[PDB]
This record gives structure tokens, sequence and C-alpha cells, in this order.
């Protein structure tokens, strides 16, 4: 019941995934090994990024295959029992690395914030207990779409995976969760976070002025380029749902969008190269601890 | 006048003791070894490693059944553990955690350790009741305990930071015997094989041969440019090696009463925390604060090899009795064991 | 001086059952594992259970095994059997064996005094003392042997193989653990040695306080068994 | 102030009874810690290394 | 597998002692180390009264804090040789006595007390183990200061000083003496207090430059600083 305009996903997502998959391998990987060493140096933040990290690296891991899908132009020339596997893992990575970076967020504010109280949490299998209720809650949560079929066909030439114009009401709901839920509730409690060091930082008087600076535009870019990666997407899926809850009977939004839905996905992969920057690249306590071991792997081999 | 009297003998006798080495002269070990076959590259690998101190090694201890280690740290405990297994054996807690040596007394028995409450306290591993206690605590020092050196179960050697170094008896708690000479603090004893001479350094950059059952110094040795920290004996009792900030080694005779052998390198600018002798006495091993540790062939002075793997200063080193195995512990809280 | 002290025997009918218990003074408690070892009137010795430091784990004898349950309480310093729906074979004078393991270690070293229960109306390792008993002129050396199984023999170079000795009226003592090692306060008379399957207890020189009963245990698996016994004579 | 005396008569003392050394000389000193070396070098495995099977840390 | 009866009993005593070692770990963790320097009789036995033959511990507890306070005075030894051991404390804390000023040490006439001070935490400020270790300068004895510096003026020991005889100005004076002998003032802080030999907030000036120093500790745990 659409004719959806795809003048531009056979290009815009592929550029995108391409570089995602080149660059975000080996910048997971460095990710998981710094924070590895983080963990067995008893620092908790080491589990929320080696989570983060894995969450990154499996999204990438599935995403060549969600590059064919865009390539040969929305058709997923697979059979549906990889549908459910692999776009399962393509749009709820998503969550579950936003519910990592809220971790991570909230036990930075309490070690900043409120240093001396919170021992209990911060514990490192405390960490791990925390780790798998995420991954748990959110692979639960967003597990509905299995229970539905997931692959499309229609006398048009796309081959769907996940979706379909017009879309159905198991999904107008699951629209909504994922924004309301999926992502603004984390994104709040990432700036309430982030707020609250900020005014811990502010207050130091053992910290000169340029280090305050550093502080609020990291913590500025940890809040911004979540918002900037996701809301473009999440926006599309308030409006699409909210349209068709209102007239099912319609998909004329989605003629009309249908490029900047699937814009928006690709878009939101960003992440996967851009958390391991700002979470483990960007700051030299963890970039040095990278590169000794880069020289010490290799003159190790060398011997 | 007695003072100038005085003065004037000891610069003669100075002079006389200088002349009296330079006659002996004649050969250095470098020359007449010229002719040994080197040891060739010594690859050792890291069997164990023994894992459970959070805090700085300061100490490490071989007991005599080449099985049995002591560490200390500034963990405030002491580990017994089994080298082979990897098993802590016992853990100790300790009254001053800024513990700087510690020693396994040759009969396994006791377990000496201390630093910088200027204390040698005594534990008994062997005990009805089960549990490691302190048997008796020697008090007298003045300064900080640098070294400690079981001669037997009754008697405990130690060196101190107020520049003597004592010989006490555990069972009074008395000292017996006060050594004294060193000018600087003590900062290592090496006992001979035999018990019967015990070598101590200092900070005055000289090491002295002292007579234990005499209570006298016998022979005064110099040649570092810096503060000796680490001594120990060559396997035969006629020689020993030093170790200083100066980055060097030096292997002295005490028949010649000689420096014999320079053990240094022009990319060493570390200083030595730790000698060792393997049985033969042909390698020696040190450890540095580059936080490796070089072997060398201790006939030639050349680096047969290095043992790498510390992430910190190597604080001590040590080769069990049946030289089967070299452990080397650091600041990087961990101890290896090397063959 | 350590001490160990077993209580709450006494006569019980069959079906029912009783709680035994065993307050440990004189040492630290927690650290040892501990050990309930029956001796029949028949004076056999059978390991009951064993209760390991930190409650880590747990061995029963097959016979016991689900009736009897071993526990511990270290803020009290005791144990504990529970011993539930006991029968007449049941009946032995129990004791309450000190153990500790580590490298270098001497267990079954302290023994208790026992209390007795009177109760009215496989893969395991045979350890075997042929002779029943030997009379022995004091003042002569005495030879008891006894055989395993099963070698002792672990490949980690120990063999495993304890001598206890039991002198009338009096609980066992450890003489000699791991084939050759003698127990603190045991004299120079006595001597162990052998290997494999094939063991020897030395006694030079013997004294009247060295007559009784001399026991042979293995502890290379469990359930740990013990031999029946030689008991020496005159 | 004689403590200076006192002093300086230390040093003579100890300086004397080092004057008074047979010293060995050098070439012998060092022929000697030679041949030690080599008389026990076959007894030293962190020169002549063991057989794994021989060898308790494997 | 493989283990003997004893040898895997052996190995559940080894675990046994990992788990003890690990709590005392976590409870070292948590404690606040200081070391405790000064210019010897400096008021050094004033301050630990109120934080109340080797080193002197002192255990101290304040809004759940738990500090613990190392004397290494007294130890007529070479500090090089031991220095190191206190690498790893949360804070120094330096005890001058402003008094000093207008005196000599009595083993040298001619050296002011106060210099000798002066070279003393130098020596300390700028040590290669103490490069990101703060420093909580306490000025002692600052009554008796008050009231001499109306009879002797600074420039007895500073001849530069060119203030008035206030205590004010002289007390800022040999503040700032001390302040710019930190040849790493991008690196570590220094937190002065004048304790007057008086005041009873002595141990709230410990507690706040500590909870500065955990806080800068915390931000570079978390990556943030
Ligand atoms: C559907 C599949 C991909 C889900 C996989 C979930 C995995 C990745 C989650 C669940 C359990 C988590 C592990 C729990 C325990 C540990 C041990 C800790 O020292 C490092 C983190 C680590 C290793 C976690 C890594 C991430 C983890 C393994
Ligand atoms: C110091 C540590 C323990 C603080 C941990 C705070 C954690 C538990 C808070 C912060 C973010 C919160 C998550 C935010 C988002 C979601 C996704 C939702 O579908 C289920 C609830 C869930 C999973 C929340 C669970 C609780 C949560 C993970």
């Amino acid at each position: 019941g659409c004719h959806v305009d795809s003048r531009v996903d056979h290009l815009f997502p592929p550029s995108l995934y391409i570089f995602v998959i080149g660059v975000g391998l080996p910048t997971n990987c460095l990710a998981l090994w710094a924070a590895y060493r983080q963990v067995q140096q008893r620092n908790e933040l080491g589990v929320y990024l080696m989570n983060l990290s894995i969450a990154d690296l499996l999204y990438i891991c599935t995403l060549p295959l969600w590059v064919d899908y865009f390539l040969h132009h929305d058709n997923w020339i697979h059979g549906p029992g990889s549908c459910k596997l692999f776009g399962f893992i393509f749009y709820t990575n998503i969550y579950i690395s936003i519910a990592f970076l809220c971790c991570i967020s909230v036990d930075r504010y309490l070690a900043v914030a409120h240093p001396l109280r919170f021992a209990r949490l911060r514990r490192v299998k405390t960490a791990v207990a925390v780790s798998s209720v995420v991954w748990a809650t959110e692979l639960g949560a967003n597990s509905a779409p299995l229970f539905h079929d997931e692959l499309f066909r229609d006398r048009y030439n796309h081959t769907f995976c996940f979706e379909k114009f017009p879309m159905e009401g198991w999904v107008a709901w699951m629209n909504l969760y994922r924004v309301f839920v999926g992502f603004l509730f984390p994104w709040a409690l990432m700036l309430l976070s982030y707020r609250g060091i900020l005014r811990a930082v502010r207050g130091s008087v053992s910290t000169e002025r340029q280090e305050k600076a550093k502080i609020k535009r990291l913590a500025l870019s940890l809040i911004a380029i979540v918002l900037v990666c996701f809301a473009p997407y999440h926006v599309l899926l308030l409006s699409r749902s909210a349209i068709y809850l209102g007239r099912p009977w319609d998909c004329g939004f989605e003629e009309r969008v249908f490029s900047a839905y699937h814009s928006s996905l690709a878009f939101t992969s960003l992440n996967c190269v851009a958390d391991p920057i700002l979470y483990c690249l960007v700051n030299e306590g963890a970039r040095s601890d990278v590169a000794k071991a880069l020289h010490n792997l290799l003159r190790f081999l060398a011997s | 006048s007695e003072l100038d009297q005085l003065r004037q003998e000891a610069e003669q006798l100075k002079n006389q003791i200088r002349d009296a080495r330079k006659a002996c002269a004649d050969a250095t070990l470098s020359q007449i070894t010229n002719n040994i076959d080197p040891v060739g590259r010594i690859q050792m690998r890291t069997r164990r490693t023994l894992r459970g101190h959070l805090a700085k090694i300061y100490a490490m201890h071989w007991g005599t059944d080449s099985r049995l280690l002591v560490s200390a740290s500034q963990d405030g405990k002491l580990i017994i553990w089994d080298s082979y297994t990897t098993n802590k054996v016992h853990a100790i807690p300790l009254r001053s955690s800024w513990v700087m040596t510690c020693a396994y007394a040759p009969s396994g028995n006791y377990v000496a350790c201390g630093g910088l409450d200027n204390i040698c306290s005594i534990y008994n591993l062997k005990t009805r009741e089960g549990n490691v206690r302190v048997s008796r605590e020697l008090a007298g020092h003045t300064g900080y305990l640098s070294c400690c050196r079981f001669l037997d179960d009754n008697q405990i050697v130690t060196s101190s930071g107020d520049t003597t170094c004592a010989l006490w008896d555990i069972e009074t708690g008395q000292q017996t015997t006060t050594f004294t000479g060193h000018t600087g603090d003590v900062m290592s004893l090496s006992l001979a094989p035999d018990t019967r001479l015990f070598v101590s350094g200092a900070c005055d950059a000289s090491a002295k041969l002292w007579d234990v059952r005499e209570g006298m110094c016998r022979q005064t040795f110099t040649g570092h440019e810096s503060d000796i920290n680490a001594i120990c004996f060559f396997p035969n009792g006629n020689a020993f090696a030093t170790g200083s900030d100066d980055a060097t080694c030096r292997l002295f005779d005490l028949r010649a009463d000689q420096e014999l052998m320079t053990y240094s390198h022009d990319n060493i600018i570390c200083g030595i925390t730790s000698v060792s002798f393997s049985k033969s006495g042909r390698l020696l091993l040190a450890g540095y604060d580059d936080f490796n540790c070089n072997v060398w062939d201790a006939l030639k002075a050349d680096r047969a090899g290095v043992l790498a793997g510390h992430d910190n200063r190597v604080s001590c080193l040590g080769v069990t009795d049946d030289g089967m195995a070299v452990a080397t512990g650091s600041w990087d809280s961990f101890l290896k064991i090397w063959n | 001086d350590v001490q160990l002290v077993e209580s709450g025997g006494g006569l019980v009918q069959p079906g029912g059952s009783r709680k035994l218990s065993c307050s440990a003074s004189g040492f630290a408690f927690s650290s040892f594992g501990m050990h309930w070892v029956r001796q029949a009137p028949e004076k056999g010795l059978e390991w009951v259970a064993y209760i390991s430091s930190g409650s880590g784990t747990i061995y029963y004898a097959d016979t016991v095994k689900g009736r009897f349950t071993i526990s511990r309480d270290d803020p009290k310093n005791t144990l504990f059997l529970q011993m539930t729906s006991l029968r007449s074979e049941d009946t032995a004078m129990y004791y309450c064996v000190r153990s500790i393991y580590y490298y270098g270690s001497s267990p079954f070293d302290f023994w208790g005094q026992g209390t007795t229960l009177t109760v009215s109306s496989g893969s395991d390792i045979v350890m075997t003392q042929a002779t029943s008993s030997v009379p022995v002129t004091p003042g002569e050396s005495v030879s008891i042997s006894c055989r395993s199984s099963k070698s002792l023999l672990h490949s980690n170079g120990n063999t495993y193989l304890y001598w206890f000795l039991q002198r009338p009226g009096q609980s066992p003592q450890l003489l000699i653990y791991r084939m050759s090692n003698l127990a603190s306060g045991v004299p120079d008379r006595f001597s162990g040695s052998g290997s494999g399957t094939a063991f020897t207890l030395t006694i030079s020189r013997l004294e009247a306080e060295d007559v009784g009963v001399y026991y042979c245990m293995q502890h290379l698996e469990y359930p740990l068994t013990f031999g029946a016994g030689t008991k020496l004579e005159l | 102030n004689t403590a200076s005396i006192a002093q300086a008569r230390k040093l003579v003392e100890q300086l004397k009874m080092e004057a008074n050394i047979d010293r060995i000389k050098v070439s012998k000193a060092a022929a000697d810690l030679m041949a030690y070396c080599e008389a026990h070098a076959k007894e030293d495995p962190l020169l002549t290394p063991v057989p794994a099977s021989e060898n308790p840390f494997r | 597998c493989t283990l003997s009866a004893e040898d895997k009993a052996a190995v559940e005593r080894s675990k046994m002692i990992d788990r003890n070692l690990r709590e005392d770990g976590e409870k070292a963790a948590r404690e606040v180390k200081l070391l405790l320097l000064g210019a010897g009789e400096s008021g050094k036995n004033t301050i630990v009264k109120q934080m109340k033959t080797g080193i002197v511990e002192t255990h101290f507890t304040f809004k759940d804090l738990h500090f613990k306070m190392f004397d290494v005075g007294a130890q007529r030894s070479e500090r090089k040789k031991w220095i190191h051991c206190f690498e790893g404390v949360t804070a120094i804390i330096f005890c001058v006595a402003l008094s000093d000023y207008d005196l000599v040490l009595a083993e040298d006439e001619e050296m002011n007390r106060m210099h000798a001070s002066m070279k003393l935490f130098d020596s300390i400020c700028n040590n290669k183990w103490f490069t990101d270790t703060s420093i909580i300068l306490f000025l002692n004895k600052k009554d008796l200061f008050e009231e001499k510096i109306k009879k002797s003026p600074l420039t007895i020991c500073y001849p530069e000083y060119a203030g008035s005889n206030t205590y004010e100005e002289a007390a800022a004076y040999i503040q700032c003496q001390f302040e710019d002998l930190n040849k790493r003032k991008d690196t570590k802080e220094i937190y002065t207090h004048f304790t007057c030999s008086t005041d009873t907030k002595n141990v709230q000036f410990v507690f706040d430059a500590v909870t500065d120093v955990i806080i800068k500790n915390n931000l570079k745990d978390c990556g943030l600083f």
C-alpha cells in the first residue's frame, strides 16, 4: 500500500556503512582492549565500556549484510530467518549502546558528584550484574518483532526486513516506546548526570579553568553527539507512528519521507565510530595505555 | 698534638693500603678470562606469576627448600608462597606496613621482617595453634631496618639506617654485637656461605667485610661512585658483588682486597636495586630501575641476557639454593619466577 | 594447650536422632578443617565426615551420607553432627579430628577424646594390616606392616600414608604423616618407610608407652580409609 | 674538646688493622674464581638448562 | 581432576587467603593517607593533637573519612632511601611556624630557621616522587608571629621585604615565599592555612583539601580530567 522514494538509498547508507565498518572495527577493538585493562585494574567503568564497545562491534558485524540490503535496492535476498537475526541486532543495538552510555554517565556522576558515598555500587562485580540486567532488559524489551514475521514483499521491487509500507499497529506502538523509553528516557538521564558532574567540577578549586574547559567541552560532546546521531531517526519514528495512528489509511507521509527515514538509520550508525573516540581514544589517560600496548605488541613480536 | 699525629698516621695508612693493593694488580679478571668460552645467550622464560600483593613489593627471600618464598609489600603483609603450585601458604598481617626487608630462616621455622618502625619482627610459622604469630620484636636500632638475615633460628643479623649492623640473640631479645664503622645508612647485608662473615653495603659508597664472632671490620672495599644498594656473595665465599646507584655492579675479591671486575653498559643509567649469583657463580643477575633484570656473564662482564617482564622497578631478586629458578619482584605488585 | 571436647553422646533408640557437638579451644579453629572419625566397639576406625575450613566442601562416608550432616560454627568454635535415623551399626566412640592442609602441613595431628553414642537394638582404597597383634619384649624393635589395594604414591611425589597410635584408654595420636615425616612430639624411636602399596612402621627400642594399636590410614582420596589396626602386646 | 682525637684514633686503629693483611695476587684470585665456575658449571641449571621432565617449573 | 585430596585442600586454602587479601585491599583503598612533614619543631605536635623510635602513625576519623597520618620525623637518616615509599599518599601536610622568622638553627647561628624551613619545603615539593601529591601547608604559632613582627620586622630574614609591620601583609609575604617554591603549579596544588596554634578548624582544613584531591582523582579515573 505504498510506493517509496528510494532514489538515494543505494548511495548514502552504503557510503556511511563502508566508513563505519572500516573505521569502527579497529576503533572498537582498541576500545575493548582499553576497557579491558581498566577492568583488570579494578575500574568498574571498564565493565560498562567493554559492554558498550562489544555492542558497537556487534552492530558493525551485522552491518555489512545491511549494506547489501540497501545496495541491491532494499532487497534482503536472504530468506526470513536472517531478518530476525540480523535486523534484530541492527535495530536493537542502538538501544543497547544508549543504555550503556547512560550507565557510564551515571557512574561518573556518582564518582564525581558523590565521592565517598556509594562504594558498593562501584565494585566491579556490581557493574557486571548491571551489565547483565541491561543486556537482558533491552534485548527482552525489544524482542517483540520476533513474534511477528518481519520479511515482506510487494508488487513493487522491495523485499523489506523490519519495515512495512504502510506499517502495522504492532509497530506504531513499538515506534513510540522506542522513542520515549528507548531514546529519551536514558538520554535525559545522561543529560542530568553530566549536568551534575559539571556542577561538581565548576565548584572545584584545585582545577584550573583550563581543565574545567576541557571537562565542559567533553561533557557537551557526550550529550550532543548522541542527540545528533539519534534524534534525526527517532523524530521520524514519532512522526510516522503518530500519523499512522491518527489515520492508518494513508502512506503519503511515508512516501515523502521515505529516503529521510533510511538516511537517518544510516546516520545512527555513526555512534559506532564516535562512541569509542569520546570514551576511549580522546582522553590521553586511555590513549597512552593503548599506545604503549601497540608498541609492546610489536616489540614483543619483533624480539 | 695527638690529633695531628693520628691524622698523619691515617693518611700514611691509607696510602699503604692503596699501594698494597696496587702491588697485587698483575691481572684483571677480564684478561685471565679472555680464553673462556662465553655463556652465550641466556633466554629465560617466566614460568610462574605470583599474584596477590596489592602494593609495591620491597622484599623477597627464598627458603632453603627451593620451593617456598616469602615476600613483603607495602600492603603490610608477608606472603609465604608455594612456588611450584602458586599457592598461598600463609599471609601474615604486619603491625607496620612500612616493610622494607624480610628473611626466611634456613630451617623454615621463622620469618623475619621490618622497615620504618626500626624493629625486626620474628614470626613463628610453626605453631600448635595453627597460626603465624610474632615470637619476638627486636628493638634497638635507631634508624630504619634495611636488611635482615638469619644465621640460625636463634640469630638474626640486621642492618639499618643508623649506620650500624647488629647481631641479635632472638631468644633473649638482646643485641649481642654491634658492628660499627659505616658513616652512611647501611643498605644491605650478605652472609657468607659458612655464616662467619658478612658483608654490608652503605651510602658511603663502600662495603665492609665483618667478622661476626669478633664484632670487627676486617676489610673495607671502595670503588663505587654512589650508594651501594645491594650485595651478595659469590658462592664460594671469596668474593662478593655489589650494586649501586652509579648503575654499575662490581666484583670484589676478598683475598686480593681489590675490585676485580666492573659490570656496566653505556645504555644503563639506572640504579641497581638487587644482585644475585647463579650456583656456579658464572652468572650475575641484577635488578634495575629500568624494570629489567640483566644477566651478566660474571667472568667477562658481558650481558648474557635480559629478563624483561616487569612494569615497574625491579625491587628484588632471588635465586633458589638448587639453582633451578630465579624469582624477581617489583613495584608492579607481582613476583615472577624465571627458568 | 590445644583442646577438643566432644559432647552430646548418650543412649538413643533406633530411628531417633542426636546432635553431637565438639567445642574447640586453644587454637585457630576457623583455619582448620575438621573430621569426624568413629571407633566401633570392635575398635576399627572409620572416617565419617569432613568439613573444610571456610565450609567450602563437605565429604561423607557412604554409610552416613544422606543421614548425617556435618556443620561448623566458627564464632563459637564448634562442630556438629546432626545424626538422623540412627541404627545400631552407628554405635561408636566419635572423635573430632583437627586437620589443616597446606604445603608441609600435618593433618590429623590432634584428636579429641570422643564421646560415646550408643544406639539400642566400591572403588575405595582398602588398607590391610595383616597382623592383628604382635607381642614384643620391651627393649626390642618392632616391624608393623600395611598394604594398600592402590598405590598411594601420587604423581606430585607424595605418598599419602598416615600412621596413628591409640594407647588403651586414649584417643589416637598421629605418629607419621606422608610415609616418613614424624609428627611433632613423636620420638625418633618411630620411623616410617616403604613405597607403592607396601608400607612399614618401624619402632626402634620399644618402650612400654609405645604399646597400643597401630592404625594405617590412606589420604589419597575420599573416603579416607583405615586398616584393621595391629595391637602391639607386652 | 678531644672528640676529634678519639675519631682520629678510631680511623688509625682500623687502618692499621687493614694495612696488616696478607693480600693474594689478582692473577691467582681471578684464576680461582674462574676454576670454581668451571667445576660447578654442570650443576647450574640457569647456565645449562634442565630438560622439562626434570624441571619443577615445567 | 589430577590433584590429590590434600592438594585440593591446599588450593582451597590459598583461595580463602585471596579473598581476605582482597577485602583488606578494599579497606585500605578507602583510607586517606597523609604524610606529615615539617621544619623540625614547627607546631607539628599541636596539629596532631587536634588530628589524633621509628615512624609514628595516627588514626583519625572525620565526616566518615578514615585518615591515617604518618609522622616521619625523628628519623635521622637519608630521605632519599625511604621517602619514595610514601609516593602513594593523598597529601602531604607540611608544618612551618611563622614565629621562626627571627630565629636561627641551634646547629648553625647564621642559618635562619625560616630559610631552613623553605629549603625542606622545596626538597619535598619539587621531589620526583611527589609530583602530583598536593601539599597542605600549615602556618603555626601565628599569634606569636603577630606580636614579634611589631618589634622585629620580617626583613630580618627577608631583606627584600618592603611591606609594613602588619601581620596581614607579613603573613601573606611568607605564604607567597612558600607557594613560589612550587615549580609544578599546574600539577599540584598548595593549600595554605594559618592555624595560629589556636584554631579548632585545622581538621576541617585538611578534610576539605582532601576532598578536593579525591574529586580530582575520580575525574582522572572517570576519564574526564
Ligand atoms: C546475544 C549475545 C551477543 C549476548 C552476549 C552478552 C554478553 C556479551 C554479555 C553478557 C555477560 C557479560 C559478561 C559478564 C562478565 C564479564 C566478566 C568481566 O570480567 C568482563 C566483562 C564480562 C566478560 C561481560 C562481557 C559482556 C557479557 C559477556
Ligand atoms: C551506579 C549504578 C549502579 C547506576 C545504575 C543506574 C541504572 C540501573 C539505571 C540508569 C539507566 C536506567 C535504564 C534506562 C533505560 C532502560 C530501558 C528500559 O526499556 C528498561 C529500563 C532501563 C534498562 C533502565 C534500567 C535502570 C537504569 C539502567
